[PDB]
This record gives structure tokens, sequence and C-alpha cells, in this order.
């Protein structure tokens, strides 16, 4: 979300996830990129070994 | 000196201040006079707590002798804006802004201790200058009084006229009398 | 300057402050004049201690010359609210507010050092303004006076009439005399 | 520096200060704050004038922003005690003590200038100390409020309820309005 | 130190303060800030002259930077109350209170020096307290603003609307400008 | 005094300040009187955020009673210079400079809470010295007055003439009234 | 600035302040005026050391000029309560409270450097108020004198009458002279 | 309080200060009165950056009302000594010393924001003592005026005579006007 | 600001403070006025160094202007008590107490820089109150004078009569002169 | 306030303050008035640097309006004592003591920026008391004046007579003039 939409999670203009939007996680994950995994911690080498990615 | 406390977690042990530790439990302290700097700190805490869980209640402990109306309204507007309900607990003293912020909590979550004192009165102010300027400031504060009384009547439930007459001068109320007036919903005497 | 102490456990060495180290041992310090900032700090400590073990007793060391009535009542209400018993120990001096919080401890768990001094008196105050406003504050402080005496009689076991006559002016009570009055239960002299 | 005026006498000439000369005409000036030192001076003037003539009226000008309550009572009581009627005239404005003294003049001898403002409010005070002492001082000043209102109602010919209601807060009255309220009799237009 | 001017009168050569000497010639000096103490002294001087001759003009000088508004109303009312016409003259400068007391003189005998300035503006005040009290004082000073504009307009002859616009902010008027504005009659450049 | 918070992520735990934690979310607090020191800090925050992502909006919460013009204009020029849009939210109070920095935000991103007050007036100043020096400073502040009004009319959408008359004296505006004038675009009352 | 020292241990090297490092060696410093804040700090240190090793002696240095009596009676009661013997070493100066806390050490474990000075006087106080209150406060200070005089006689071995005749006025005693009265036992001049 | 920021690097992540973080980007802030303490801080920053990269430019944001001349020369001489070009940006205000440091930047890199005020005047000073000392100090300050005017004429490009007449008294300049004199080369209205 | 330095050791790199770094090299700094707070810090430093290795001499620099005699004797008694030899070096200035601690160093290990200054004078004091109390304090300070002179004669080697005569009035001694008087043994000019 | 920097190392990187980072590069800052506290800090830095490398030079940047003479001499002796040569650079200002420490650097290593002012004057002091005491202090300051002049003539190379006549009163010198006298050896304008 900080890479594909407004980087503000806290504030009067942010978007708090309280509308029971179960689709949010699914649609967000679909936009996953290798860089996103790097920020998560995953070493670049491991990501390269896994070319195929499927979100649920 | 603010004491430190240790919190045991999966990753290990984490050190926190007594105030910061309670903030993790959705507890905010409103102590001392209400000013701009202190109010902004409380606002930041409310917005911060909303992000983790917008469905969990927030507890605001109020013990203050009063303060400026502008700073208080910032906290009042923030409380109503955020989705989670704000529970107000009165410990010690609650003045004009303290009582206004005390009765602004979620209906049914406004508590008060048995030996707590609640005071309500009209706004204070003044201005020195030309008559034209005095008229402008005089009308401004008058509108604030009416705007404050309208909100006080909404939460307490009393009529606007009753709130006006009762606030002409300082009015002291105890925990039981506060319940009758509608400023609070219950009194916390003993655990469970 | 507060010194730093070390705590040895089978988790890793941790450096703690002298006051913070004792907090882990259910010990809270009440020093200096009672005010809102320190009162809210003591309140936070009590709520944190009952979370770790709501069955163990909480020790409160009282060495203060008194303070604000509202600030003290915040601590009193918190003490009588939490499930664990609050043990009060008087070291040095205990004035009007300090004595009220001293005798407010759990029955049979109030201690006093042999050379400690205790003092009790009626509340103080004052107001400057219109006569109508003076009557409002005059009646308010009187209610507090009666409310404090009623609570004092309950814990000390004396009659409301005796408390009023004795608290009319300053009354100094030594440790052996406080036991007879009821403010404390026993005196600690040596570690047996 | 008061300007001296030389009026010829039996010897042939004598310089007298403006105030000393006007004193012969039964004219007393009331200026500045009212206190015990200033009040006795006026009382001395009235007593001295009474000895000169116990029938002729004594003109009194009241232009001061109030002062000590007790100081005014001495002047008020002296006016009714002495036989000569004391006409009261307000110049510029009339304050708490001024208005009380203005209406204290003999009926049909109380006048005011075309451009003058009269303000009446309840007594002001304050005390700091023990609660027991506050009640004593609170009740003492309370009696003064009732006592002063009773005297004002008697001279102004107004119901005690109206005086109490109108004296709760400051109430400014112009020269024509004072006539309708009973404080004075009529305004003073151009001579003849 | 005041110089001793000698006047060989009926008694013989006898010195007096320069101001006292000018008092005999029906000349009063108004200097510095306007207050109750100074205003009261002026009232005594003007009344004394009226007793000597109620049909002889007085030559009043006004050189002051302003002062208490209520203290000035006493002089204004007194000037119109007495039969003699007071010729008002401005030396050096004229301020808010000085200007009001300048045009108050009888029409046709109001002059100003060649190098003098006159300033006019609305009254200045202020109050600190509750909203209700502020409203009371706000209306009081507001009425005074309109009251002065009416009196000043009557003597000056300008329309109430025109003067009201100019009195909102400080307006400086030189000697020739005052003549055109109707505040004075002419200018005194040289004797005869 | 200032509470601390933790941000839990896959990498681990990081201790952050309440104000620093919100800075990561592109939130800047403008609290207290405006001055060079606080203004410089705000500018640094804006530049740092621009470096991180020049395409993400920045939120500025304004609650201040005004301050120095030079310090304020530094923020204004910095908001318009940086590529990201700056959203302004008024909380509690927005004075002359605070309101200028409120309406200076990006169109459609200027918000205000319902219980908020906004004030606008001409700049204040002064200078003591030679006459020729006073003319320089007097002429300079006038340019600032006109220059600031030109910017207010541009952002608000009103005319220069209307702004001049409205800013002649203090003009208080509520949240609904601010929307009409154009100082803000919407009012935030409840989330969603 | 307090220097930081390093301590080598099996686990590794740790950095502690000079005072904290000495605390590990059961060394407590008593410097400056005695008050409640520093007294509680010393009490905490004594209690902490007792738990670590209730059989090892504790060293308390005394370089203080005196202070509050109540603050010094807590330390005294804490030293007599804990099991381990508390050694006292006079360093430079020992006034009433310092000397009272120097002779209260364990018999046989009291020391005074060769060029140290010891001063003993009677308690000082004072009260302003009604005569009835003065008597209450006067009787209490006289009890503290008798109480402190008796404790010194017990720890020194001198008769109560001698202590009363020697403490009436300031009595300065050198280290060799203190050994003859009983305030100390031996004098430390060299390591061996 | 200064907010903290975390910087992500291959080694990990460290928390930097807002001002320290911008230092990596070769950004220095000159805020407040110029003095020796702040001047050396800026000097050290310039030297540190020069060592890191003697080719990359340095950005200096100047928002200051002036200060000590000697402290400013320490900065001017450092800028002209280091190899990299110092880019000067006028933010909000640039007074006598600030403007001198604004025009001392590298040619074609002296920027200014549109709403910025620039003032240049004559050096200020003074001395008290003997006549011989006064002339000694007087001749010293005079040399500074000519020495400073010569340098300003070099960077701006104007004649020395023109600078002397302009700097005789306070000369206020705007962003467009400053470009004409030569103090700045371009105006920064919006990035790119 | 105190600089921080890094020490490379076998175990790794450690970051110490400039003052704490020199403490590891048996160096202690005695700067500023002598008081109880700084004296205890020096005492703690000496004891800590003795425990580490009581065979290596300790270096004590002296750039103090004097102070209380009680806190100074605490350092003197500690120097003569500890086993290692304390080498004193006079840097800049050595006053009454600063010179008493300089000459109180180990024989042959007392140094002074060539431009250092040394001053010695009798003790200062005073007291207010009853004549009886003055007699007690007068005889006490005299004992200190005689005792300090006795110690001064011991280290320097001069006769007690010469010390008493030279100490009556302030006596300034340069580094070479101090060597002949016995205050110091050698002068350090250049390394090796 | 003080920025923090990083020093990339083979093993990793450590954070340092701007002032301590330059200390690693053998750079010491002498800013502000000279006193014992900052002088001893500089002394410690000089000693620490020669231990790391007794052959490399040390740079001392001087910008100060003079200070205490005794504190400065401590630095002078330390510079002449240590084996490595100390390079002095004047930035902005150099007063009486600053100039003495500037010319006290090693030959061919005394630099100064082009726009720098240098002032040299005789020491100033005073003493209040008896005539005998005044005489003693007068001789001391006179000797200091002579010694300071002798040392200045040594480093500068001028005759003692020239220095005495030049330093009799304040003498301001620029960078080129300083070279002629001998205070400095070269001027730094641009790198390389």
């Amino acid at each position: 979300s900080h890479r594909v939409e407004t980087g503000s999670g806290i504030g009067f203009g942010a978007t708090v996830k309280a509308k029971s939007d179960k689709a949010s996680e699914g649609e967000l994950l679909a936009q996953v990129e290798p860089e996103d995994l790097i920020k998560f911690g995953l070493i670049p080498e491991f990501i390269g070994r896994l070319p195929v990615v499927a979100t649920l | 000196l603010v004491p430190m406390v240790i919190e045991q977690t999966s990753r290990g042990e984490r050190s926190f201040d007594i105030y910061s530790r309670l903030l993790k439990e959705r507890v905010i302290f409103l102590t001392g006079q209400v000013e701009d700097h202190m109010a902004n700190l409380i606002v930041a805490q409310m917005l911060f707590l909303e992000a983790e869980n917008p469905e969990k209640d927030i507890y605001l402990y109020i013990n203050s002798p009063g303060g400026v109306i502008t700073a208080g309204m910032s906290i009042y507007d923030t409380m109503q804006f955020i989705k989670p309900d704000v529970s107000t607990i009165c410990m010690g003293q609650a003045a004009s802004m303290g009582a206004f912020l005390l009765t602004a909590g979620a209906k049914g979550k406004r508590f008060c201790l048995p030996n707590s004192r609640v005071m309500i009165h009209q706004p204070l102010g003044g201005y020195q200058g030309q008559a034209t300027d005095i008229e402008i400031h005089a009308r401004e504060i008058l509108k604030v009084k009416g705007r404050m009384n309208e909100l006080m009547a909404l939460h307490t439930g009393q009529s606007l006229e009753q709130i006006e007459r009762d606030t002409e001068r300082d009015r002291f109320l105890s925990a039981p009398e506060a319940v009758e007036y509608g400023l609070v919903d219950s009194i916390l005497t003993h655990r469970n």
C-alpha cells in the first residue's frame, strides 16, 4: 500500500481498514513485486529462485 | 523521574516507560492544564491508536484544572471523528474543559470515581483595545458559550435552558450528582 | 543522580534504576508534595502492578508534607479500587494528605517507623471574588471537610465527632500514638 | 499644587486653598479611592460643618471608583446621624461606594449630571486559610450583601428582590435611568 | 520649583504661585494626563470663578495627551452647567480627551495656535472575566462611543455618520484643518 | 513526557517517537507560535519527505495563534516550491498566519474540523527611530499587507477589495463560514 | 560531569558510573543538604543492598552540612531496621543530622578522618500563626529535641544531662575529641 | 522536539536526526542570530562536506535577521576557501549579515524564494570610555563598512559608490528587485 | 559539549568521554570552585584507582580558584590515606585551597607549569547572631587557621612562624618562587 | 542541535558528533570566552592527541573575544610542553588572550583568514579592599602584563619597547597587518 497508494496510514486523510474489506488483502497482494519482498526481509537470491508467484 | 517497565514478548523483553506502556493498552492521560502542545500530543495518540485496531475502545483518564477552549475542542473533534469509542474516566478533578471532554465520551462508557469532583462554568476571556475590537471579541466568545452549551446539552440530555442557568456561575458536582445531571453513566467503586 | 543497579537472572543481565528496580518488587514511592503529575504517575504504577499479579500486596512508602486534595483522592480511589491490598509504610513524615493515604491502606498492613511523625488537620483553601462565588466555594470545601472526616473515621475506627474535634487544628501523633488512634496497626523496629 | 485664592477679610487679606475656601460653602469633595484615612477626613468635615450650622444643607460631590466597604459605612451612618441634609451629586461616574452614598442623600436632594454613569455590584472580598475560618468570613460578607441591599432598597424605593437580582452582576445606569431607579431625583441641567 | 510672581494688591506686595495669579484672570491650565484627582481640582477652580462673576468669560488652555474618559465628562457637564462661557484654546497638541473638551466651549471663542495638532479616535477600554460580565462592559463602552459622537458632532457641526467614520481610527488634524472641520473658530497668530 | 511507540514489522521492532512515527506517514504538526526555529524544523520535514517520495501528499495539521510573518512565509514558499501537494487540516485554532498557511494548501485538500475557529487580520508591526527610518519600515509593512492579501484572494478566490475590507480588523470565522470564503474546501466530522 | 568507569567480569566488560560502581561495593554517599528526595534515594540503596547480602556491612559516607530532621529520621530508622551493620565515615563535615547519622552507625564501625569536623546543635524551626497553633508547634519541636537527645546519649554513652548542656549551643568537635564523647570509635589515617 | 528519521542502508537501518539526515544531502541551515557558537557549527559542517566530496555543491538556506559581523566573516571566508560551490537560498528573511552571506555564494547559484524580504544597512556598533579609545574603535568599525561594501560590490557587480548610498540606511528589497542589484541570480518559484 | 573519543583495545573499540578516558590513565581533574559535590567525585575517583592498582601514582591537575575548607580537607585526607602517591600538577591557577592540595602531594612529585600562579591566604568566614555564638565560631575558624598552617609548614618545610606571617595577607608566588618556598619540587617546561 | 555524522570504516561505521569527528583529525575548536572549564577541556584534548601520534601536528581554530588570563596560560604552557607542533588559525575574531594563543603557535604554522580582526591590549582587573591588599594585587597584575609582553615579543619578534607602546591601548590589526608584526606567518584565501 505504501508503494501503490497514499503512504499515509495514520491521520485524518488516511484509510483505516475497518470496513470488513476482505478483498483488500487479495487485490493488494496481486500487485506484489520482488522489491516488496525485499522490504519484507526475503533475501534477493531466494526471490530469484522462485519465479512463479500465485496470490490467494 | 518516570519509572521503566519490562514487557515480555515472543522476540524477548522490551523496555517501556510507565506512560508508554499504558499507551500500548489504549490508555491516554490528560493531566494538567489544557494547552496547544499538550492537546496535539493527545491527538497524535488517538490517531495512532486508531490505526492498529479501529474497533477497540480508547480510554482517556481526565484529571485537570481546565484550560483553553480552542485546544480542548481539538481533542473533542478528534474523539468524535475516530471510529473507536472513547471511554472517559474522571479521577480527581474535572474543570470546564475536563468536564466537557468527560461528557463527550461514548454513551455508556463515561465513568467517574466516587470521590471525584466535577466543575462546570462559562468561558473566560477578555480583550484590551478599541471599542470596535471589543465588540468583535465580545460576540466571538458569546458564540463559543452557546456552541459549548449546545454540545453539553446533547451529551448530558438536559435542556439548553437548564444548562445555561446552571453554568452562569461555578457549579460543583460529585460523582452521584454527575450521574443525575448526565455527565457520566456509571461510577467505578471496586473491581468487578 | 539516581544510581544504576544490576539484576541477575537466567535471561540476560539488565541494568535498572534504583526506583525502577524496586517497582518490580511491588514497591511504590510517594515523596514530596502531592500534585497532579506525581499522582497520575503513582496511579499508573498501581494499575501496572495488579496486571502482573493482582493477588500480591502493593507496598507504598509515604514521606510527604501533604498536597492537593484532588490529587490525593485520585490515589485513594485507585487504592480502594484495585483488587490487591495496598500496604502503607510511613517513613519520615506524613501530613494531612499523607496521613489520609496512610490510614487508607489495607487493614492490618499499615506500618510506621518508630521515629516517624504524623500530622492531621482540616483542609485549607481560599477564594477571591464576588460574595456569591465565595458561598459556592465555601460550601464546596465544607463538603470535602466532612467527606474526608467520614473516610478517616471509617479507616481509623474512631467516631466522626472525635475526628472533627481532633482535626480542628494541627494534631501531631507519634508512631506509638498513631496505633491507639487507629491510623496504623503496628510499628517496624528491626528485621525479625 | 492647589491654587490659592485671596479673599479679603477683617484684617484685609487672607490666602486660602481652593478646597479650604469651598469648605466654607459646605462643599466636600470625594475623590480617588475610599479608605479609612480618606473617610475620616470627610467625616471630620461634615461634623465641623454641623457645628457651624446644624440646619443648612451640605453639598457633597461623589466622583470615585469605589473603595473599602467599611470606610463607606462610616460616612453613611454619619449622614443619618447628623441633622443637616447632605445633598449628593455624582460627577463623571458613580461606583459601588459612590452609588451607595449617592442614594444615601436626603430625599429630594439627590441629583446627577447629564453625562454620568452609575454602576452597582455586590460586595467583593476573599480569604485564605482553614475551612472553618472561611465559613466565618463567608457568612460575614454574606450578611453585608443583605444589609447593603436592604439600605439601598429603602432609599431607592425598590423591592428587595429587584435589588438582589440587579446587584448579582455589574449594572451600568445612565443619569436618566438612575432617576427612574430611585437612586437620584432629577438630572442637573443648565443653572436657572 | 514654581516661581513667585509679585502683585501689589490692596494688602501690599504679596507673591503667589504663577498658576494662582492666572486664576484671578479667569485662566485655568489643563496639563498632563486626565484623572479624577486633576479633574476634581479643575471643577473647583471653574466653580469658584462663576461665584465671583457668572457673566465673565474664562480662558481655558488644553495641552494634554488624554486620559480617563469619565474624569473628563465631569468637566464637560460642569462647563455647560455654569453660565460663563469658557473660551477653550489648545497649546502644543490636543488628544482624545483634550479635543473633546476643546470643542465643548461656546461657539465663536474656540481658537488654536498656528503650530498645534488635534487627534480624535473612539474610546479605549477592556475587561477580563466571564462572558456575561464582558457583554455588560462591552455594551457600556459601546454606548459611550455613540454618546460622545453625538455631543462632538453637535459642537463640531459635522454629520454623525461622517464623524463616526473618522473616529474609528486616529485622525490627525492640523490648525487649518480644524477650522475647516468645524472643531475651532479661528487661529491666533499674533496679538491684535 | 513524550510517549514512545513501537512499529512491528517482519524485519523486527523499532522504537519511535509519537511525532516521529507520524512523520513516516507524511504528517507534520504546526503547534504554537510561529518562529524561525520551529519554521525551519517544519521546512526540514517537508524537504525530507520530498526526497523519500515526491509523488505522495503531505499532511499539515495547523493549530497555532500566529507568529512572525517571515517565518511563516518561509513555509508558504516551501509548500508551493516542492512538487508534492500539501494538505492542510485546521484543528482548534487558526490565526492570521495559521489561516494564511491553511488556505495555502492544495486545492480540494484543505480541511477543517467542525468545532474550529479561524481568524484573519492585517499584519502587526512597529519601529522606533528617526522619521526617515519610520517611513522605510512603514512603507515596507504596507507592501506585505497588500502582498499577503493578493495571495489570500488567489487561494480563497475572493476579490482583493473584499479581502482588504474583511482583513481591516479581526474577523472570526467558523468552519462552515470558512468554506464559503474559500479558506477551506471541506469539513471533516466523522470518518467515512 | 560524572565519569564513567568499566568493570571487567566473566561475562564481559560493563560500563557504569563512578557512583553506581561504588554501590556494588556497598558504598553509599550522603552529600549536601538532607531532604526527602535524597533521603528516599539512600533508603532505596540500603534496602537493595540488604537483599543482595544481608550479612555484609554497609559503608555510608557523610560529607553533609545538615538538613531536614524528618528526612534524617527515615535514614536512621532504616539503618537500625536492616540486619547488616552500617558503617559511617565522616568526610570533611558532619552537622546535626550528619553527626546524628554518624553516631548511629554500628558500634565499633564508626570512623572520622583526622581533619574532619563534627558539629552538634539543637533542632531549629519556627511557625507563624495564632498563639494556640504556636503552642502546638512549640510542644512538638521540644519533643523532637528530647527524642534526638536521648538517641544520641544511647549511641554515644554520655548522660542525657550532658547532651542537654552540650547541644544547647553549637559545639564543634574535632576527630580526636569525637572519640572521647562516643560519636565515633577510631580514626582512619592510613591503609595500615 | 526534533523528529527522528530512519535511513535504510545495506548494512541495516539507523535512526538519524532531521537536521543530520539532511546534512548527508549537503544541506545546511543558517537560522537565528549569528554568533560564534552557531558560526563554528556551520564552519565544521562545510569542512566535513568538503572532505566527503570536494566537487559536489553545498546548499545553504538562509533565514536570519542578522548578527555579529565577526561570526559572519568566519563563514564567508570558509565558503570562499573550500573548493565546492556553496548555493545560497534566501528563505523568508535575509538581513545585513544574511544578505552578505546570500550574495557571497557561487555565481549563478544564489537563489531566492518569491515571497522573501532582503535588507541591507550600515554596520552597527558603539563604545563607552575615553575619547582616545572611542576614536580607536570608531576607526575600526569604519574600515569594516568600507571593507564589507567592497566585497558586496564585487559579488553584486554594482559600483562602490552605489553600495555606499544604498547601505547608508535600511534598504528593503524583494526577490525580483534583488535580482536587479545582483545579490541573487534567479528566483525559485517551483521545482523544475 | 564534551567530546567523545574511541579507544582501540584487544577486545575491540570502546567509545569513552574525554574526561573518563583520562581517568583510566590515573588522571583526575580538579577544576572550578571546591564544593562538597565535586569533592566527593574526586574522592570516589581516587578510591576507584587505588583498588585497580595501588602501586602507580595518581595525577591530579589543579586549575581551581579556591573554595570551602571542609570539602578540601576531604580530598587532602584521602590523598594521604591511600597507598599510592598523588602527583599534583599546577595548571594556570592555584588559590588558598588549590595551593593547599598542591603542596600536599607526594614529595618529589609536585610540579607547576612555568606560567602558573599560586596564591595563599588565611581562611575566610563570618557569622551573625548572638555574641556567644560568635565566640564559638571565632575560636573554631582560628583552630582551622592554625591547623592549616601546621600542615602547610610540614610539606613545604618552612617554619610555622614564616607560614603564619606570609599567610596574614594574600601572597602571590610564581612557579620559580614556589620551588624555593617548598610548595612544589620541579617545573615542567618541555617534554624530555 | 549539534549534528551527528558517520565515519565509514572497513569493519563498519560509527556515529559521531561534528565536533568529536574533527577531533579525530587533530582539530580543536576554541570558541567563546576563555574560562577554566573550557580551557581544561582543551588541555585534555591536546594531551590525548599527542598520545595517539606525538609527531603529527595539531590544529587549533581560534574565534573568541578574549577571556581569563590564568585559564589561557594553561593552554599556552600545554602547547609549548607537548612535542607536536600546534598550528593556530584565526577565524573571525582574536582578542587579547586569543591573539596571545594565536601567536603562540609553531613557526610557519600560524595562519589567519583574510577577513579577520585581531585585537591586543594590556590586561584589565580590579580589587576592592584595604590599601595594603590593593598594593599586593596591583603588583601581581603588573607582573602579568610584563610577562605577557615578553612572551609576545618572543613569538612575534618585535622589541619589548614596541610591544609595550602598541599594547598600551586597544590596537586592531587585520590579516595583512598581523603578518608584518609577526603574529601570523601566512594568510589562507583559497585551497591550493
